[PDB]
């Protein structure tokens, strides 16, 4: 599935810990729970923060330079030591017989796919005339955007979708083809770089229903 | 006449619906903001308060 | 860097006083009562007893 | 944060900022936002690009 | 022909093309082409307006309903 | 957004709360207990009183 930043943002706690780099969405709970010292405080600050400033997109690890102190190549943190970052100096109770670093653990520690783009969908039910203003990620299926307006009509199920696709009549659209390939353009770079707000024009789909029983 | 109560009973619900959400997402709303105020003050704090 | 210090740092950034510290921020930033003396003395009496 | 006021990101690149200070400054402008709750937020805009449209007080802002 | 029988059975398939499958199966035994003869044909206004309606209730797939025919 | 944020920005670097909750955090760190939230109803009942 997929998840906009706010929805990575929901959750920051060390009961709840949720990251986003690289693309990626990582429930980082279980890290903080096993892992409850200094060593934790950097990312549990870092909660439902978005952390891809940390990596380098070349390699998954963190970024590295010659420290000036020692002149030996490490990884830059400059927030602190995170998990699985050795000490600059030879100690005697950093293990290595873990497997794998968390950034590099991503069976274990990846849930979703991050959303690189959202916009904004205006949801009308045409029955009971009820506007509503949402934000979905501009790349997904009309099935989980029907899934994002479940929590505005529990019953959006039996209700049929319709949108303004072209001259341009209110027409079907299919469910399982994304807001793009619909016919439903996003044109959010143009307003801005024509000085037109982003809230002046919203595609609108209409919801009407479907008698069942 | 079975048709219209079906459909006046499905407006009706719609509406209740409405503003229970509404309730529900400014409850949220306040949550969340809380939350992560809280994380920057607090990590605020403890940095003073530890020099 | 004293074992002192460290030994509060780790205590500082534990899960419970810090996860408690945070809720608790962030309920009294909600409600904001004008003696957060007594709010805090309810908010604590009401989260104990669960 | 300064980050946070713009909308961006803390990996945004320079092309990401000046248009994110674009939309968001011609948005709440006096002139073009006649009134609601954008006092503070038009100033915190321009401190926010004032502070990250240069590199030195950026990166200085970055480390602290 | 047999006129009261006819009747009978257009308001009981007005009745049951309300559900929700009823539609295809009725369509798919050509209730639309027969409907529509005995609309096209008939006189007696009763039985063409349970015609009409018929022909309405078997047709829609959304809760605006469209004029009904004739 | 700004208006959500100065709202609480003004509440909580105001000085009764900042520091009440400095004093607090100082207090719990050097004592350490076992178990925070009711060594802070203690230490918010005897310093009701002052």
């Amino acid at each position: 599935r997929y998840y906009t930043p706010y929805e990575v943002a929901m959750h920051n706690t060390p009961d709840d810990c949720w990251v986003s780099f690289l693309g990626g969405v990582y429930n980082l709970t279980d890290l903080i729970k096993a892992n409850q010292g200094a060593l934790a405080a950097p990312l549990i600050a870092a909660a439902g923060q978005d952390l891809t400033h940390w990596f380098d997109p070349t390699t998954k690890d963190p970024k590295r330079h010659i420290c000036p102190a020692t002149h030996i190549e490490r990884f830059y943190t400059p927030m602190g030591r995170f998990i699985h970052v050795p000490p600059p100096e030879p100690m005697c109770n950093w293990d290595t017989s873990f497997g794998l670093p968390w950034w590099r653990d991503a069976k274990k520690y990846q849930i979703g796919l991050l959303s690189a783009r959202t916009r904004v969908i205006r949801v009308r039910n045409v029955l009971t005339d009820q506007e509503d203003q949402i934000e979905v990620p501009c790349e997904e299926k009309l099935v989980e955007i029907r899934e994002r307006y479940l929590e505005l009509n529990a019953h959006a199920k039996s209700y049929t979708w319709k949108a303004l696709v072209r001259t341009h009549v209110f027409q079907e659209l299919d469910l399982n083809l994304t807001l793009e390939e619909n016919g439903v353009p996003d044109e959010t770079p143009v307003f801005e770089d024509h000085h037109v707000p982003t809230d002046y024009f919203i595609p609108v789909l209409h919801v009407y229903w479907n008698d069942d029983l | 006449e079975a048709a219209e109560r079906r459909k006046l009973e499905e407006k009706e619900r719609r509406m209740q619906q409405e503003r229970e959400r509404v309730e529900r997402e400014r409850v949220v709303r306040q949550k969340v903001a809380a939350s992560a105020f809280a994380r920057g003050y607090l990590s605020g704090i403890v940095n003073t308060v530890f020099d | 860097q004293t074992p002192l210090y460290e030994k509060m740092r780790d205590y500082a950034h534990s899960n419970k006083v810090q996860e408690l510290l945070q809720k608790m921020t962030a309920d009294l930033f909600i409600e904001r009562p004008a003696d957060p003396v007594t709010w805090m003395i309810k908010w604590l009496s009401e989260e104990q007893k669960r | 944060d300064y980050y946070e006021v713009m909308g961006l990101t803390r990996s945004a690149n320079d092309i990401d900022i000046r248009r994110a200070y674009r939309r968001l400054a011609l948005k709440y402008h006096p002139d073009i936002n006649k009134d609601g709750a954008a006092g503070d937020e038009f100033l915190r805009i321009c401190e926010a690009y004032e502070v990250l449209c240069d590199p030195k007080t950026k990166g200085f802002y970055d480390l602290y | 022909c047999h006129e009261q029988l006819c009747i009978n059975a257009m308001t009981a398939v007005s009745n049951v093309a309300e559900a929700p499958e009823a539609r295809a199966i009725l369509v798919a035994s050509g209730a639309g082409p027969k409907l529509q003869h005995i609309f096209e044909t008939a006189t007696v206004e009763v039985v063409k307006r349970a015609a009409a309606q018929a022909i309405r209730q078997c047709r829609f797939k959304h809760l605006p309903y469209e004029v009904l025919p004739g």
